[PDB]
């Protein structure tokens, strides 16, 4: 809905100003890490089925109150939704890393996710722990510091994108809290 | 009326003149959707008889209309062709919607904005976004009724969800195009013993689907969710929030107060001289006409008019950026504080007796129709 | 859930009518069958600790490969997860002998199995090796009556046909 | 039509699944109830001319006003139409005793009765006066078995509850 | 739509005859094999998933012109349709064996089945071969002559049900031909 | 879709002609018997429920083969259809009395009435007889020669509209034959 | 808004899937094209006071009839409104050069043009006279590069084709 290119036009539409040579060089640096951003989205969706299955089982193995009956991840119906429910969060953070700003997941996935989980009986504090594992795994892939799978890249800095994906995973953190 | 085999009418797309009728009803949507396993099964044309196809078309397309036996003969025209196979059940709800029995309980009695929201509730079984309203409200302005019901039945969203043989129903599809679009669908579709006829104003989804933020309230979505998906949370915890809501959803308590229109007023101890908090922001609402000698004259104290928070948004944000160059030549002052201030005599006009003058100092700046 | 009684009171509700003489007629079928299936239910509840031990090891006798590292059963505790992961199914067969239909087996054990066990890489062929090990070990003189062995077998292969 | 068999195979069709153990359990109900209702069919079939001559005039014994000229009974032949107009209902109750459901009663005798009895000005109260005279004349020792008279009464009042 | 009980009433509706003891004894014999019919439908749907996969791979392993490209069962989508298309034929004969007459599948599955398979490009000569295996597999189960799975029953004769389901499996063979 | 006032404008649209003084006196003659037309269709809808119930029962009392089983009006559902089906014929002819031309029923009721009745199994020859009784009862009302019910009117001729109703009721019989 | 990025994201979201290799290959086009249009955007930003003054009066030289009294240009301030009424179009052409698609042109300038310009009687032929005066005065040595010149013209005629 809004990308990083069209974010600077609505800051300039409020002033009715023409975009000129005082802020295009901040957008030309967005082109300068163009392949750096592009390999980072590829590194998340490469191992994305092993991303969410390790993450939601990591939330289960520290809090075994959901597998107890009366828990929200007790039966086989709800865990198939919960394996899906954490995958949509990975499906929309990887959109906003590609688009460049937290606008695509903000009105689509996040506008209305808090009271959906409240009305359905989802333990929200265990959804914080469910997405905090996916924050620590996404920064391990795009800095190539995963212990079980290393991917080949051209060498250089990617730590600006490591703060970028981590700034999206607390946006899903704050909008659920 | 037309032909014993008719897949599509009105020739909107070119590829319906060659399109067959569907030989079998369409499949369910292929995502997981944890809710729909608790839901009842969908009713189609070729699994069920005409006693229950008519009931579920009354339970979904008609809302809960209570059509009598002498009421709705236009539906009895359209149902008598569906039992003869003369039109599909996709075309049948087009004939139900274009009929006057759908018009004389949803179009003339509800509002203009609410008529679109009930059409998404009946035909598509969901609730629209604002951009879906804004493309549907222009068909009610330029093309009218018949073209607006064509926008649902000839859409691709209908034909993928139901096709030609499936009665409309609330389709839980699990992975939605928006997270709002699940729970706005659920809020728009309550269970049994609810109709649309008493709420001539619906007034709650008419202001959640109006602005694109302010997603609706959680107890308004935990209410119509299915069972072993709501329980151990509706014994007495959210249950009083459900009953409090139902006396507000019933009789249409207008959500200026708590939903949108969100003004931190001052506490009641702060003014206390402009007192009696029932009356605190009331003005005379005066109206004059002055036409001939049959034109009435206004007056009916107005209500507590609120700061509208968007006319104070266009004003003071778009303009009053007269924030430029305020060093104002600091002349080694002693303007004994506040500077160029004229005494401003201002004689209240001497109607010969019992009318008198007062004065007051003020800082004076020349206006912008004054340079020339 | 989806019992014999909740089919006939939902289909009467879908038509919008009273319970007719066909709908009272089906519950007379429950009188002839609850004598058979409930004594299969209490035979299961008094023997459930044995039929998950010497019938939960038989999948590991058939699939010894998944005790390897890098597989679905890594350490001792995932095997200790696994007998709990089987005993919930035998609890649901005990929950559907007592209901009369396949109601509590569908949305509690079956609906969602194709998405969990695919994403968690759990092989469903080693589920049905454990279920069909219980199924062919029924007999008339030792276990139950001659007719409860028809019906307790009739819910196990329904679980096999759902997972395969 | 709407029988106990076509309730449990239309509900299985709407869910899109096999005949489960719930649907096989309702058909076991037919083994216990056809020995109640099928001898109520041939007791009706062996006495059908008696129970329309004895009981079709009981409406005329109650309502002798409709044999006034200008009413629904004008001449002799419309009264000969009337015993043909009431043995069809006794044939349909005989058709629903052999089905076991209420299937042949609705679309053959009920569905559209409110349109033909209003427009052709027939009083429906004198219909159910003749039907309820057949209902209260059941007894255990003479007529049929003790359980057949429950079910033969249970189809007659369904015709009363639908026509009124 | 029409069971075995309601089949004799539409023969009686054309004569407007009361059903009596001249043909009720023919209908009481339908209840005499009442548990015999009921165990037969249970024996079909017990091993029903193994019934359809053995039949459709038996159709493949005698005629491998479908697995060749351009064949109708070539790709992974069409084999998943053909595993599903043969299951619906098994799902509707299990209705007709339960209902007692071939009128449940006649207007539901078989109505509109000939012109659908010739407009889509389904080879009808191999669809006869596919349902001929399930004809040979249904009579092996309800006569309990199956070699790899033996089921326990009360002893007796079930040939009168074996000719009934074999009459149903050539009704689908007639409509596709 | 087309009334008598707009029947002359599609004639003059084909010549691209302004409507002139050669034919508006033929249209002012339609307004001259305006109240003569207006009381006639009021006399049709006055005793309209007694019109269809006498006509279809007169169609039954001359031909009792439909009340026989296997007939098309045997059961209770089809008589409520046949009471309704002929009422749609009365409801659309009475539109054409108000419209002045057989256009509103030609496209809405009659366009596709023939092959529906042959696909359903309606004896069309008895449908000639059923609509012919309604032809003779319609001229009995608007010329006030009904024996059982006489209505008061202003005196004059109504034989012009008496030819108008018979021109509509054979248009039904032509498009069903 | 409607960019190359939100085309391949919304189409991947409507299919309900991850960004695949095809969606990553569309963004690789943006490195090859942002060298061309971002030096087309600053040539519009540093010259927008000139190209609304000598391309806003070119409609008035073409259409001197509308400065008559009773027409759409009455006084000096509506002409002062009119240069504002073209300055927003050159801002939105500048907003589409930096985005890369026709995103800010459609819902801010195009969607709504057939309703305002009909009801307020503003002739759109004198709009497109002012835009096509700008379009045919591009050249490769003076104004910009040869590759910015085809795509600065490729947004102006889309404003012409949507207005005409
Ligand atoms: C800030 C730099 C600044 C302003 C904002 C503006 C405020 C201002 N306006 C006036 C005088 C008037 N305002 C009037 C109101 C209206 N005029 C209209 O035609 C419309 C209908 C209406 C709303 C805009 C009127 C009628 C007047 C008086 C006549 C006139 O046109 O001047 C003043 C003058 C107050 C005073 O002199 O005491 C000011 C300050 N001017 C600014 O400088
Ligand atoms: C950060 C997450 C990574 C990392 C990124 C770098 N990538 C660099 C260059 C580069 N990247 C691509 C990937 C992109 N191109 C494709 O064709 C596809 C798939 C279709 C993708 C996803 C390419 C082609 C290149 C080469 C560009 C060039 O060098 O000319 C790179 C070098 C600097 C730069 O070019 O930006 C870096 C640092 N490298 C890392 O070490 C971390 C883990
Ligand atoms: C102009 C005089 C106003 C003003 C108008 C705006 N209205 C906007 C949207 C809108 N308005 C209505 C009410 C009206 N439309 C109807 O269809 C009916 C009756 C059935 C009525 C009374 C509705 C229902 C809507 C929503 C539908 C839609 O948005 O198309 C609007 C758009 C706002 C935006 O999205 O930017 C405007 C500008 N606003 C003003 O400032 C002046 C005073
Ligand atoms: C605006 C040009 C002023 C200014 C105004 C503010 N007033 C604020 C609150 C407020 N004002 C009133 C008086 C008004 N309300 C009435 O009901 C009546 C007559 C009966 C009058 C004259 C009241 C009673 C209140 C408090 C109640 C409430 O706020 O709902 C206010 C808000 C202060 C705050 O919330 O921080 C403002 C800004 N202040 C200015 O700077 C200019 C001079
Ligand atoms: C002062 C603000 C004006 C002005 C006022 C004059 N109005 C005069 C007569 C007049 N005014 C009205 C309209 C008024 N009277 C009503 O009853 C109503 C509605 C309820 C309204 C709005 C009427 C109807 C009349 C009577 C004659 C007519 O129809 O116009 C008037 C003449 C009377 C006098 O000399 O006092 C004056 C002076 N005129 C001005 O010059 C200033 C700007
Ligand atoms: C106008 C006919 C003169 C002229 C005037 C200018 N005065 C400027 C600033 C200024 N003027 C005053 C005096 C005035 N303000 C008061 O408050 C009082 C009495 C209480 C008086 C008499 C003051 C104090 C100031 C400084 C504060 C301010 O900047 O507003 C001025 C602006 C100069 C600048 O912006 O640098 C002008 C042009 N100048 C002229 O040429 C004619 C003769
Ligand atoms: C002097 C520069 C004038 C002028 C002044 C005179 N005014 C006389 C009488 C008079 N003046 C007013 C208006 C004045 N009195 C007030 O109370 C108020 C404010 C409320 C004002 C503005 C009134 C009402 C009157 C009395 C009217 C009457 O009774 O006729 C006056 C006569 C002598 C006196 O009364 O002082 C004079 C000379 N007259 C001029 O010719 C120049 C222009
Ligand atoms: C019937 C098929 C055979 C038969 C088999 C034998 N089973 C033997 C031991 C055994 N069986 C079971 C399962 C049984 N217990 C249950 O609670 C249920 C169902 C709920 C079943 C089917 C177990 C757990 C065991 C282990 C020891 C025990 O508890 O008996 C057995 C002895 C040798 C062996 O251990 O394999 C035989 C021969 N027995 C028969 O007589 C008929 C022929
Ligand atoms: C059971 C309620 C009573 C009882 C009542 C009596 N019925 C008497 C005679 C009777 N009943 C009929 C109709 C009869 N035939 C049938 O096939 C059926 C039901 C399917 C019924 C109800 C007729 C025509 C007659 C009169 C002559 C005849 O028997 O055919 C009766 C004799 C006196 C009278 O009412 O005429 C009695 C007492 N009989 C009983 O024993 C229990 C108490
Ligand atoms: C024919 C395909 C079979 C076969 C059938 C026989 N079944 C006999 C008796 C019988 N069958 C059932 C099964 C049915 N009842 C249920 O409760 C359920 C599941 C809920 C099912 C599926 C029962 C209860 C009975 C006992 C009835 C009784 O004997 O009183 C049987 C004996 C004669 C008869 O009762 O009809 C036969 C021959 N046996 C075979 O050998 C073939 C393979
Ligand atoms: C012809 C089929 C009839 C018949 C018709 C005549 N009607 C004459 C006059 C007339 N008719 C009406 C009826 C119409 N007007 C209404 O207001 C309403 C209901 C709301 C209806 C249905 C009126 C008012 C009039 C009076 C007009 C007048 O005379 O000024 C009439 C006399 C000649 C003429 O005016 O056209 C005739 C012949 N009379 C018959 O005998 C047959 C049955
Ligand atoms: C009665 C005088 C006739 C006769 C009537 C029957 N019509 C039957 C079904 C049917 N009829 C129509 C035509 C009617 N319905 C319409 O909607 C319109 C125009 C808008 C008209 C003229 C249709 C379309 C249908 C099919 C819909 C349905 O079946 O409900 C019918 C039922 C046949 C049956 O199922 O047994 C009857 C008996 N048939 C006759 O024999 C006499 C001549
Ligand atoms: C390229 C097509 C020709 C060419 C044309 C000439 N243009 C002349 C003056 C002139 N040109 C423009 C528009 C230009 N400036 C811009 O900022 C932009 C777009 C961002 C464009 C297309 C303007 C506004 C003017 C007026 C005066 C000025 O600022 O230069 C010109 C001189 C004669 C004249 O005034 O027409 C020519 C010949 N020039 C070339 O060399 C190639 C052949
Ligand atoms: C065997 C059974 C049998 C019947 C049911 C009737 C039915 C019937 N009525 C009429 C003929 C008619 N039917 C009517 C109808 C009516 N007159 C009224 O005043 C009422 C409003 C309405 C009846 C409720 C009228 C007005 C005529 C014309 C002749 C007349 O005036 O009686 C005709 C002949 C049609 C014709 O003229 O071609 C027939 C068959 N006749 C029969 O032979």
């Amino acid at each position: 809905m809004l990308d990083a290119f069209s974010r600077v036009v609505v800051n300039s539409d409020a002033k009715a100003a023409y975009v000129g040579g005082s802020d295009l060089q901040a957008l030309k640096s967005f082109i300068a890490d163009g392949n750096k951003r592009l390999d980072a989205v590829n590194s998340i969706v490469s191992n994305a089925s092993c991303m969410v299955s390790d993450a939601v089982s990591g939330m289960i193995c520290e809090n075994p109150g959901l597998i107890s009956p009366g828990g929200n991840c007790y039966t086989n119906r709800r865990m198939a939704a919960c394996l899906r429910d954490g995958e949509i969060i990975l499906r929309y953070v990887s959109y906003a890393l590609l688009a460049g700003d937290a606008s695509v997941l903000e009105d689509r996935c996040l506008n209305g996710l808090k009271e959906t989980y409240i009305a359905l009986g989802v333990p929200t504090n265990s959804s914080i722990r469910a997405v905090s594992i996916m924050k620590a795994q996404a920064v391990a892939f795009i800095t190539n510091t995963a212990t079980e799978r290393k991917m080949s890249f051209a060498a250089g800095d990617c730590t600006s994108l490591a703060s970028e994906v981590a700034s999206y995973f607390d946006r899903v953190g704050a909008a659920i809290s | 009326l037309t032909l014993p085999g008719t897949a599509e009418t009105n020739l909107a797309v070119p590829s319906n003149a060659v399109r067959k009728v569907q030989p079998y009803p369409i499949a369910k949507p292929p995502s997981y959707s944890s809710v729909d396993s608790l839901r009842p099964a969908r009713v189609s044309r070729m699994d069920a008889d005409w006693a229950t196809i008519y009931e579920q078309v009354r339970r979904q397309v008609m809302g809960n209309a209570y059509v009598m036996e002498g009421e709705a003969p236009d539906i009895d025209v359209a149902f008598s062709q569906l039992k003869g196979g003369n039109l599909t059940v996709r075309e049948f709800v087009r004939a139900v919607g274009k009929s006057a029995s759908y018009r004389t309980r949803f179009m003339e009695a509800k509002s203009s904005y609410n008529f679109v929201l009930l059409n998404f509730k009946h035909f598509l079984g969901r609730a629209p976004t604002q951009e879906e309203v804004s493309t549907h409200i222009q068909i009610l302005a330029t093309s009218g009724l018949e073209a607006e019901i064509d926008s649902y039945i000839d859409s691709d969203e209908y034909k993928a969800l139901f096709g030609d043989h499936v009665v409309p129903y609330v389709v839980y599809r699990g992975t939605y195009l928006s997270s709002e679009r699940f729970n706005r669908m659920v809020k728009a579709n309550p269970g049994g013993a609810t109709s649309d006829k008493a709420k001539s104003n619906l007034n709650m989804i008419a202001t959640v689907a109006a602005d694109l933020p302010t997603d609706a309230i959680d107890v308004m979505r935990g209410l119509p969710s299915p069972i072993t998906s709501e329980t151990l949370a509706f014994g007495t915890a959210y249950y009083w929030a459900k009953v409090e809501k139902e006396a507000s959803e019933g009789r249409s308590a207008s959500p200026i107060g708590e939903k949108i229109g969100k003004f931190d007023h001052a506490p009641i101890s702060t003014y206390t001289s402009l007192c009696s908090y029932d009356k605190v922001n009331k003005a005379p609402q005066i109206s004059v006409t002055n036409v001939g000698s049959d034109e009435h004259s206004y007056v009916s104290v107005t209500s507590k008019y609120i700061a509208p928070d968007m006319a104070a948004a266009a004003q003071m944000l778009a303009d009053c950026q007269k924030y430029k160059a305020g060093g104002n030549a600091p002349t080694g002052k002693w303007m004994k504080y506040y500077p160029g201030t004229t005494v401003n005599m201002a004689p209240y006009i001497s109607l010969n007796d019992t009318g008198s003058d007062s004065s007051r100092t003020v800082s004076v700046t020349l206006d912008k129709v004054k340079i020339s | 859930m989806k019992s014999v009684i909740t089919t006939v009171v939902s289909a009467a509700d879908a038509a919008g009518r009273f319970p007719s003489n066909s709908d009272l007629e089906s519950i007379q079928g429950n009188i002839q069958r609850s004598a058979a299936r409930l004594e299969a239910a209490e035979k299961l509840a008094g023997n459930h600790e044995a039929v998950v031990k010497e019938a939960g090891d038989a999948c590991f006798a058939k699939y010894a490969y998944l005790k390897n590292p890098g597989e679905a059963g890594e350490n001792q505790e995932k095997i200790n997860k696994c007998y709990r992961d089987v005993d919930h199914y035998m609890r649901l067969v005990n929950y559907c002998l007592v209901v009369g239909g396949t109601g509590p087996l569908d949305e509690w054990g079956i609906a969602g199995a194709r998405e969990v066990y695919r994403t968690l890489n759990l092989p469903t062929s080693a589920y049905v090796a454990s279920i069909a090990y219980t199924r062919d070990r029924l007999c008339v003189p030792r276990d139950m009556s001659a007719q409860a062995g028809v019906e307790f077998s009739a819910y196990l292969d329904y679980l096999i046909n759902a997972l395969s």
